[PDB]
């Protein structure tokens, strides 16, 4: 019982750690793609404004 | 007829001597099996964890 307790803890325990790791990337992701889309709108706009 | 009447109990007596023999032997081995299970799985304990 304590067998199929860690191969259950290990299979969800992987999938979800699996899950949010990579949800740690898209997050990292929106960190410097907001950084990088702001000079850049940024510098769009501050063109179009004259 | 009653000397083989007596063949017939003594030879019921060896039938049951031997079904007797027969059903300890394999619950004991039932024992070594039920062992031999628990121990395998104790080892695929670890075989699954770092699986």
């Amino acid at each position: 019982a304590m067998s199929m307790a860690v191969e259950s803890t290990g299979n969800a325990k992987a999938e979800a750690e699996s899950r949010a790791e990579a949800a740690r990337i898209e997050g990292e992701g929106s960190v410097l793609q907001a950084k990088l889309k702001a000079q850049a709108l940024a510098i769009e706009t501050e063109a179009e404004l004259e | 007829l009653a000397i083989e009447i007596t063949t017939n109990s003594q030879e019921a007596a060896a039938k049951h001597e031997a079904q007797r023999l027969e059903q300890e032997a394999r619950g004991r081995l039932e024992r070594q099996k039920i062992l031999d299970q628990s121990e395998a799985e104790k080892a695929r304990k670890e075989l699954l964890e770092l699986e």
